This record gives structure tokens, C-alpha cells and sequence, in this order.
């Protein structure tokens, strides 16, 4: 009875934003950039090849000084390292070796790491002591953790395979707010360059602008056909990247709250396991499944270079804060650095 | 280089000495990955051989066996069945009582199960270890209630030895392209110490194979 | 004058294998991470490129003073290091044999329990003894700086000979055990593709790598030159030019 | 986090004796360490350093060969043994604790020291100033000089300034010239360039009155500079 | 000595 | 099912009241942050080895 009211009601509602988005779209992005030049030719090469890692890389991190980033494997391993002279700086062994997530802290004195455990581990990199000591073990998640980000030294953002998304307080190690709007299971976070929202893609094709401050669903972008595996802001902190397993990449515009482009290649079939944007926004870096990676003109849609040099799945990759370099690390144990 | 510098590189190179010995301990153990249902028997399995993910070490021969227990979870598999890639055996538990039962019947989810990993593309080459626990109850339950309720179409005698051969076949036939990986199955019950001993077993040949590929001729 | 065939089958035969073993050196120098395994494959590559060089020089030097009539020898001191390149490629061969063996006969010592640095001592060993071989053959055969000796060179090179038969039994031993085993007790492995290449790594090893040895070592004592000895050294050099690509090229894909 | 310091005290000239320091509340087997000495009224002299593994050892020019310098990780124990004593040898031994990874503060802490007395191409660093009079409140500047840039190719620039205390064991302020210590007043600050440098005092309680000691840890043997004295 | 090659 | 779906009506609701602006608008936007910060972009523009800490 009430049921289908309110389902009539919600397919109309839909049918209103769906009306509301589509007579505000009087031209697309790829008219608007035709008349600018393109990029010719985007030759990077392999200035650092880090390797120590034994297993597979499931995740990276840059840090805000744009020389030290922290990888975590497969085999219980979070290692720092410091990629101008392409040595370690930290080795920590975690408690759980099925890690699918690391961060690193923008002020630098803290990283964390999480996976099949279902916790977030927060380890103090600046300690008296001179080992790296676990400082807070985060636990209310009933899923897999897929991605953690910092806002602060004492606010983390996690984003869990139990369709839920949690605003942490570290000090306390509870969880102040829980963002619960998605279906299937949330793979990847962003956080915008003002920290006051972030955007987070789940496995039901649908991404989601969540405020931090108020704990509520402000958007929802729903365009791709597959699970969404990666997303990243644009460095406006206007629009935002995402890459999914029907092997295309797309772009989301949060004031016109619409799609902008789509990159996708005829001869790319398999899924994107990563994007990050160069620090102008005009290249767009996404990592595939094909074993390399491709760097699109994020304004035209076309593909400027291809990074090859991966000999198994490129799982993680990203840009520094002064965008001199990308790292690219993958299931072949290896991460590399290019320029 | 500087002092500061060459002190680093210093530190580098113990921190690398440390990972190659963690690496080589880690890739002398045997990891078994340990699936089926919950009233499907693993507690007694575990108990046997002995939130988040479960981790079970143990110690039979001069081997050290890490189960992994991934009942918790409740979430789309796809995305982290890949984590196991790398996977000794897998022990998949099937308890033969429930044939009667009802969560669709218990057994069908479990031939689902089965089907759905053993036909994975990343467990392409990778042993299972089919337990069949509970066989007391079996045998006491097939004399009244019949195998046809989860088979209509078995048509065989009513007695222990021929449905407990036809549930074996039955399971091992889901096994699409059945020559490159191995089906192991052993039927067990709860007053029974010889499931470690079937491990060892199975675990060996795998072990044969795999040093027969380092050793370069596969 | 009718025995320029041979030359160039040795000069044409030796080409691959230069490049087939330069490839294997440069894999796994730095390109390729190394296994407990893959030391006895850089053994069998030094061994094998040291041999095929002194075959191309040899070769080079009879082109030379052919159409350059007027022209030099190279010093004899080099046959005795080509020997020790030889003697070492037949001890690699026979013990990457006893270690499958040792793969399949005892699984749980070889997964745990092996040596870390074990592979790399059976090495420094094998190429001690064949280098002790080689420079004592040498020394009392009229090939180092000294005189030569008769008797003392039937001597080495009849206990050299020896050496060769024990390698040849070893192989066979080890690749009949690992046989046996497969065939008593096995699941889980392609037991035809295993069967054919420890029958080919066997007659590799016994029609061309033992008949220039063999010739050389005691066939020339006990008993000819044209009709026996070119046809040995392009035996040998094909099992030379043949190692690689058994032992790393089929396996790498 | 400690670091206590045994043996010492008087010899026969011409002995042999055993210093030793006991280490409790960090991980000692990632810390480098090195032996510091300071004569009864005089300035502070770099003695021997150890690094962590126990694979790189240097030794003073002075004590080379004389002295031996080694550690039990096990035990948390660093030891120097002591023969031929001279009579130079008679000073307070120091054992300071170093880490060396980017961004590390090397030389942060350090023990009390055993005092020992026997019976009856090198940098050079410059403190032209001595015993400068300071009121409270006031801002001053301590002025220092090397006889070579310690401005390495990296960038960092390899000057430490300490601060001793009357009767307390010295205290890194700046370990790379304007990089504060942990728990030191923001007041501090460094300014330098190549040869020259200044460690400013903003406004100064009667706490931060003591000795100041620069260091160049460019490269071995680490020599340091005479202490500019601030007296109240 | 011996017949060389 | 009743709370379900009284949520889903109230989060597409507040979803539809928001002001939306052209396509034009963000893509010259986006185009004009683009143009304006090319030059201090490494990957896009090669930088010479000198400024080059990668090398």
C-alpha cells in the first residue's frame, strides 16, 4: 500500500532530477575545449624503481613534501620511503598482513594502514622511542576497509566494504559521524583541497558528495555501468575523476552535477584500478588492469602517453603535491617513479 | 655522499637484510584458505586441527600450516578473493546433513559456493582439500528421510555408501576443466583425528609441483 | 683444404650460443630476481660462453692463418681454461639433475630446511676441482709454462675420464630415481612433458657433451684425427649452444 | 628514555679501563652512537662513534688506535676500552645517542657523563666570542665561523647548536642550521650561510643561560668550537 | 705432449 | 521497507533542491583553471635536469 506510494514518489523525484540535470547541459566540454591546442606527447621514464617489497602492492601515498611516500604489501609491510636517493626510511610490521589501504598524514608524523581486518591502524611515525609504535587501532567496521584518508592529525575519513563510510575522532577512537547512503560496498575515497567535503565511490555504480561537518549526502553521480574502483578530486575541488571496471574513466562536474567526459579506448577492455589528475588538472593518470598505465588530456579526452614498465596489475598510483613526479606501484612488487 | 647520507644508506641496507629474512620465513609456510558454511562444520574442522578474518597457525611435520577463516565476511567476495591468489590449498567444507535441510536447500548453496571458487580465475591451479563432515548424521538420516529431496533425479539405492558416492561425484563434477587442478575429498566426522594427516597429503603434491617448477622443468 | 665444413659448422653453431648465453648472463645479472636454482644457470652460462669463445678464437686463428698465411698462433696456456669451462659445464648439468631429484624425494627438507647459500657452495666447489683438473692436465701435458710429460698427461687424462663417467652416472642415477618416483607415486603433474625433457637433458648430455671429452680425454690414448675430432667439437658445441634454451628459455616461456 | 653511564674515575697513567652506558627506554639497536668528551674547564671534543649493526666504526685522530669502541645490542651496553691512558684523557665521557634517516634529529639526547682522571684537514670551528654579558628579556646572537661551507650538495647545511647548562649534560637546540629541537622553545632560531652562522635568542628567561657549542657534522672527525659563555 | 686441435 | 523507502524519498528530496549551473560554465571554468596554471606544471611542460630533483 505505503510501499509503492512511496516507490511512485521516488521514481518521480528521480524523474525531476533527471529533467533538472539534462536542461542544464547547453554544451558539452569537448565543444568548449575544440579550439584549444592539445598536449603533443607526454614522454616520462623510470627516474627511480623502489624495490624491497615481496608480495603485492596494494596501496600508496605521497607525502605533503612531495620526497617521502608510504606503500603497504601483501606481506605484513608498510615501508617509507624517501624517493629522491630511493631509500627506506621506516619498515612496519603490521598486525594483519591483508592490507588493502595506507595514508599518510598531512603533517607527516602519522600513517595508516587497514584491510580484511576490518580496523584502522594509526602508527606514530615521531616517536621518543626510535621504532614506529601502533598509536590507535580503530574497530567498528563490520567490512573491509578500501580506503582511509587523513584530514587532520586527529580526524580520519575510512571508507568500508560494509557500505558505510566513518568520520573518526583518533584521541578518542570512537567514531563521530557515519555516512550510510550507499547499496553495495564503498572502494575508494577522495578529500577535497578544503577538507569541508569528499566524494566516495562504491560497487553499485554510483558516487556520492558526503559534507563532513553536517554528516549528510549532498549529490550522488550515477553514470558508470560497473563498480567503481578509484576516484579523485580536481584540484579546483569542482569536479572529480572516477575510474571503474567497465574500463572507462569519467568526469563529474558538482555544480552543473552532471557528467562531462568520458575516457574510454576501444582497444582498453579491462578495468582501472587507480586515477589521479596532474597539479593544472589538464593530464589525467589512470591505472589499468592491462598492466600499464594511461595519461589522458583530462580536457579533450584523448590519449597524450602511456606509462609501460609494469609486468603485472597497476594497483595504486599518484602525483605529488608540486607535480614533478607520479608513483606507480603494482602487484609485481615493484614501485616506480616518473617524470 | 655525506656522513648523514651514507648512515642513511646504512640504515637502508639493514632495513633490507630484515625483509629478506622475513620473506624467506614467509615463504616456507603453507597457506590454506578455509571456506564452506557456517552449520557447515569449520569450528569442528579448526578444533580438529588445532571480527574481521580468522587465523589459525599450526604446526604437523616440519611444516607450519596458516589457515585464513574469511566466514565474517558478509560482503561482495569479488573484491578481495584476489587477496589469495597465492594459496597453498584451499579446504572447502561441505556438511552432507543438511541435504534435507532449508537455509533453497543448504546443499545448493554449498554446490554454489564450490562452483563459484573452484571456477575462479584466480584459484586456476590451486588444490581443494573437499571435507564431508558430519557422515554420523548422514547415515542415521538417510534411512528415513530420502536423497531425493535435494536429487529427484538420483535414482540409487538408500543406503550410506552409494549417496555418499553420488554427493562426491556430484561435487567433483562441478569442476570445469578438471586437468589442471586437484580435488581432494575425505569423508569425516566429529570423533575422527585424521583430517591433518589428509592435509599433509595433498599439501605435499602441491609442494612437489612447486619446487618442480622452481627447479625450472614444471 | 676439403676441411673448411667442419670450420664454419663450428664458427655457424657457436654464433647462436654466444648469443643464446650473453642473453642468459644479462637476465639474470640484474634484469631477473634469482632463486636457489637460477646460480647453477649462471654457472652454466660462464662455463658454456668461456668454451664457445675459446671455439670462435680457435676457429678465428685457422681463418687467419689461411688466408693470411703469415700470421701467429695463439699460446697453448687457453686450451687448458678451455678445458675447465668444459669440465664445469658438465658438473652444472649433473647437479641441477640431483637437485630435481632432491625436489622430488625429499619436498618438505627442500622447501624448509635447504641451505640458504648452499647452491652457490656446490658451485665454488665444482669449479674448483674442474679448475685443479684443468691446470694440473695442463701443467704435466706440455700446456702451462713448463715441459711437457707423457705419462703423468695418460695419467690426469684417464682419471679426468673418470671424473666425466662418474658425472654421466650421477645424471642418469638421479634422473632415474626422479622417474621412478614420478611414475610410483604422483598427482597433480604432467608427467609426459617431465618424461621428455629428462630424456632429452640425458641424451644431450651423452651424444654431445662426453664425445669430445671422451675423444680427447682417452680415445686419443687408447687407440683418426679428421674423421673423429671435428665432428666431436661440433657435438660439443652444439650442447653448448643447446644448454640455454633448455634450461632457460623453454622455461621462461 | 635514558642513558646511564658507569665506570671511570682515577688512573695510574699508562692503565686500561672499561667505560661503559646502559641503555633504557628506546630502541637501542637503531640508534647510533658516539662518545663525547669534555676537559675539566675546557670545551667539548668528539671521541668515537659506532653505528647501528656494528658495521661502520670511526675513531678520533687523537685516541686512534688507543682506544676501542663497541656495543651488546642484547644488553643494551656500549662500551669504550681505555689503554695506554695519557694524562690528556682526563675529561667527562659523554654518550650521545644519533639517528640517521631524512628528517632524523641526530644527537637529541644525551647521558651524564663519567668524569676520569689520570695521575701526575680537520674543519676547524670558530667562536670568536666568549663570556658575552645578558640581561633577561634581551635578544642576543652567538656568532659562529668554519674553516670550510658546510653547505653539502643536498641542500642541508650540517651545523648543531647545543646548549650546556651549569652542571646539566648538553642539549641539542638546532641539528640542521633553523631546525628546532623537539621540546625547545620557539625563542630559538638559526640563520647561517655557508662559512657564517647566528643562533638567535628572541627574549630569554634565565633557564637557556649556560654554554652554547656548535658542531659540524659535515664529516668526520666532528669537530666542535670553543663555547660562547652567556653570564647573567 | 699431446696431440692439439 | 515502510523507513527504507520514507529515507530514499527524503535524500532524493533534498537531492533535487539544488541550484545547478550551466555545463558551459564548469567547462570554461575548469578551462580557465586549466590555462592558468600550465606553466607551474612539471609533467606537462618538461622541466630542465637543473630543477629536476629526479634525475
Amino acid at each position: 500500500s505505503e510501499l509503492d506510494q512511496l516507490r511512485q514518489e521516488a521514481e518521480q523525484l528521480k524523474n525531476q532530477i533527471r529533467d533538472a540535470r539534462k536542461a542544464c547541459a547547453d554544451a558539452t566540454l569537448s565543444q568548449i575545449t575544440n579550439n584549444i591546442d592539445p598536449v603533443g606527447r607526454i614522454q616520462m621514464r623510470t627516474r627511480r624503481t623502489l624495490r624491497g617489497h615481496l608480495a603485492k602492492i596494494y596501496a600508496m601515498h605521497w607525502g605533503t613534501d612531495s620526497r617521502l611516500l608510504v606503500s603497504a604489501s601483501q606481506d605484513g609491510k608498510l615501508i617509507i620511503w624517501d624517493s629522491y636517493t630511493t631509500n627506506k626510511v621506516h619498515a612496519i610490521p603490521l598486525r594483519s598482513s591483508w592490507v588493502m589501504t595506507c595514508a599518510y598524514a598531512p603533517s607527516g608524523n602519522y600513517v595508516a594502514c587497514g584491510g580484511l581486518d576490518n580496523i584502522c591502524s594509526i602508527y606514530n611515525l615521531k616517536t621518543r622511542e626510535g621504532n614506529v609504535r601502533v598509536s590507535r587501532e580503530l574497530a567498528g567496521h563490520t567490512g573491509y576497509l578500501s580506503c582511509c584518508r587523513f584530514l587532520d592529525d586527529n580526524q580520519i575519513v575510512t571508507s568500508s566494504g560494509d557500505t558505510t563510510c566513518a568520520l573518526w575522532d583518533i584521541e578518542t577512537g570512537q567514531q563521530t559521524t557515519t555516512f550510510t547512503g550507499h547499496t553495495g560496498d564503498v572502494m575508494s575515497l577522495s578529500l577535497a583541497p578544503d577538507t569541508r567535503l569528499f566524494v566516495s565511490g562504491a560497487c553499485d555504480a554510483s558516487a556520492k558528495l558526503w559534507d563532513v561537518r553536517e554528516g549528510m549526502c549532498r549529490q550522488t553521480f550515477t553514470g558508470h555501468e560497473s563498480d567503481i574502483n578509484a576516484i579523485c578530486f580536481f584540484p579546483n575541488g569542482n569536479a572529480f575523476a572516477t575510474g571503474s571496471d567497465d574500463a572507462t574513466c569519467r568526469l563529474f562536474d558538482l555544480r552543473a552535477d552532471q557528467e562531462l567526459m568520458t575516457y574510454s579506448h576501444d582497444n582498453i577492455i579491462c578495468g582501472i584500478t587507480s586515477v589521479s589528475f596532474s597539479k593544472s588538472g589538464r593530464l589525467l593518470l589512470a591505472g589499468y588492469d592491462d598492466f600499464n598505465c594511461n595519461v589522458w588530456d583530462a580536457l579533450k579526452a584523448d590519449r597524450a602517453g602511456v606509462l609501460a614498465g609494469h609486468d603485472n596489475r597497476v594497483s595504486c598510483l599518484g602525483v605529488t603535491d608540486d607535480g614533478m613526479a607520479v608513483a606507480t606501484g603494482s602487484w609485481d612488487s615493484f614501485l616506480k617513479i616518473w617524470n | 655522499l655525506s656522513a648523514e647520507d651514507k648512515a642513511a644508506v646504512e640504515r637502508s641496507k639493514m632495513i633490507d637484510r630484515n625483509l629478506r629474512e622475513d620473506g624467506e620465513k614467509a615463504a616456507r609456510e603453507v597457506k590454506l584458505l578455509l571456506l564452506g558454511a557456517g552449520e557447515s562444520g569449520k569450528n569442528t574442522i579448526v578444533k580438529q586441527m588445532k571480527t574481521g578474518i580468522v587465523e589459525t597457525h599450526f604446526t604437523f611435520k616440519d611444516l607450519h600450516f596458516k589457515m585464513f577463516d574469511v566466514g565474517a565476511q558478509r560482503s561482495e567476495r569479488k573484491k578481495w578473493i584476489h587477496c589469495f591468489e597465492g594459496v597453498t590449498a584451499i579446504i572447502f567444507c561441505v556438511a552432507l546433513s543438511d541435504y534435507d535441510l532449508v537455509l533453497m536447500n543448504r546443499m545448493h548453496a554449498s554446490m554454489k559456493l564450490f562452483d563459484s571458487i573452484c571456477n575462479n580465475k584466480w584459484f586456476t591451479d590451486t588444490s581443494i582439500i573437499l571435507f564431508l563432515n558430519k557422515k554420523d548424521l548422514f547415515e542415521e538420516k538417510i534411512k528415513k528421510s530420502p536423497l531425493t529431496i535435494c536429487y529427484p533425479e538420483y535414482a540409487g539405492s538408500n543406503t550410506y555408501e552409494e549417496a555418499a558416492a553420488y554427493i562426491q561425484c556430484q561435487f567433483e563434477d562441478l569442476n570445469k576443466r578438471k586437468d589442471t587442478k586437484e580435488i581432494y575429498t575425505h569423508f569425516t566426522c566429529s570423533t575422527d583425528t585424521k583430517n591433518v594427516q589428509f592435509v599433509f597429503d595433498a599439501v605435499t603434491d602441491v609442494i612437489i609441483k612447486n619446487n618442480l617448477k622452481d627447479c625450472g622443468l614444471f | 683444404k676439403e676441411t673448411l665444413i667442419p670450420v664454419f659448422l663450428i664458427l655457424f653453431i657457436a654464433l647462436v650460443g654466444l648469443v643464446g648465453n650473453g642473453f642468459v648472463l644479462w637476465l639474470l645479472g640484474f634484469r631477473m630476481r634469482r632463486n636457489a636454482f637460477s646460480v647453477y644457470v649462471l654457472s652454466l652460462a660462464g662455463a658454456d660462453f668461456l668454451f664457445l669463445c675459446f671455439q670462435i678464437i680457435n676457429c678465428l686463428v685457422y681463418l687467419s692463418n689461411f688466408f693470411c698465411s703469415i700470421s701467429i698462433n695463439f699460446p697453448s696456456f687457453f686450451t687448458t681454461v678451455m678445458t675447465c669451462a668444459y669440465l664445469a659445464g658438465l658438473s652444472m648439468l649433473s647437479t641441477v639433475s640431483t637437485e630435481r631429484c632432491l625436489s622430488v624425494l625429499w619436498p618438505i627438507w627442500y622447501r624448509c630446511r635447504r641451505p640458504r647459500h648452499l647452491s652457490a657452495v656446490v658451485c665454488v666447489l665444482l669449479w674448483a676441482l674442474s679448475l685443479l683438473l684443468s691446470i694440473l692436465e695442463g701443467k704435466f701435458c706440455g700446456f702451462l709454462f713448463s715441459d711437457g710429460d707423457s705419462g703423468w698427461c695418460q695419467t690426469f687424462d684417464f682419471i679426468t675420464a673418470a671424473w666425466l663417467i662418474f658425472l654421466f652416472m650421477v645424471l642418469c642415477g638421479s634422473s632415474l630415481a626422479l622417474l621412478v618416483r614420478i611414475l610410483c607415486g604422483s598427482r597433480g603433474l604432467p608427467l609426459t612433458r617431465l618424461y621428455l625433457t629428462i630424456l632429452l637433458t640425458v641424451l644431450v648430455f651423452l651424444l654431445c657433451g662426453l664425445p669430445f671429452g671422451i675423444q680427447w680425454f682417452l680415445i686419443l690414448w687408447i687407440w683418426l684425427f679428421c674423421h673423429i675430432h671435428p665432428v666431436s667439437v661440433v657435438l660439443s658445441s652444439l650442447n653448448s649452444s643447446a644448454n640455454p634454451i633448455i634450461y632457460f628459455f623453454v622455461g621462461s616461456f | 628514555v635514558q642513558l646511564v653511564e658507569s665506570g671511570g674515575g682515577l688512573v695510574q697513567p699508562g692503565g686500561s679501563r672499561k667505560l661503559s652506558c646502559s641503555a633504557s627506554g628506546f630502541a637501542f639497536s637503531s640508534f647510533g652512537m658516539h662518545w663525547v668528551r669534555q676537559a675539566p674547564e675546557k670545551g667539548l671534543e668528539w671521541v668515537a662513534y659506532i653505528s647501528s649493526g656494528s658495521g661502520t666504526i670511526y675513531y678520533a685522530d687523537t685516541v686512534k688506535g688507543r682506544f676501542t669502541i663497541s656495543r651488546d645490542d642484547p644488553k643494551n651496553t656500549l662500551f669504550l676500552q681505555m689503554t695506554s691512558l695519557r694524562s690528556e684523557d682526563t675529561a667527562m665521557y659523554y654518550c650521545v645517542r644519533s639517528i640517521y634517516y631524512y628528517g632524523s634529529s641526530p644527537f637529541d639526547f644525551w647521558g651524564q657523563g663519567t668524569t676520569l682522571t689520570v695521575s701526575s684537514s680537520d674543519i676547524v670551528m670558530t667562536q670568536a666570542t666568549s663570556s658575552v654579558p645578558v640581561t633577561p628579556g634581551e635578544s642576543v646572537s652567538i656568532s659562529c665561523r668554519s674553516s670550510k661551507s658546510l653547505l653539502h650538495s643536498n641542500g642541508n647545511t650540517y651545523l648543531y647548536w647545543f646548549l650546556q647548562r651549569p652542571g646539566q649534560s648538553p642539549q641539542l637546540l638546532i641539528y640542521r642550521m633553523s631546525n628546532l629541537a623537539s621540546g625547545v622553545p620557539d625563542r630559538f632560531s638559526g640563520s647561517g650561510s655557508g662559512t657564517a652562522f647566528t643562533l638567535t635568542i628572541s627574549r630569554l628567561e634565565a633557564e637557556d643561560v649556560g654554554v652554547y657549542y656548535c658542531m659540524q657534522h659535515l664529516e668526520y672527525p666532528l669537530t666542535f668550537g670553543a663555547g660562547t659563555k652567556l653570564e647573567l | 705432449c699431446k696431440n692439439f686441435f | 521497507s515502510i523507513a527504507q523507502a520514507r529515507k530514499l524519498v527524503e535524500q532524493l528530496k533534498m537531492e533535487a533542491n539544488i541550484d545547478r549551473i550551466k555545463v558551459s560554465k564548469a567547462a570554461a571554468d575548469l578551462m580557465a583553471y586549466c590555462e592558468a596554471h600550465a606553466k607551474e606544471d612539471p609533467l606537462l611542460t618538461p622541466v630542465p635536469a637543473s630543477e629536476n630533483p629526479f634525475r
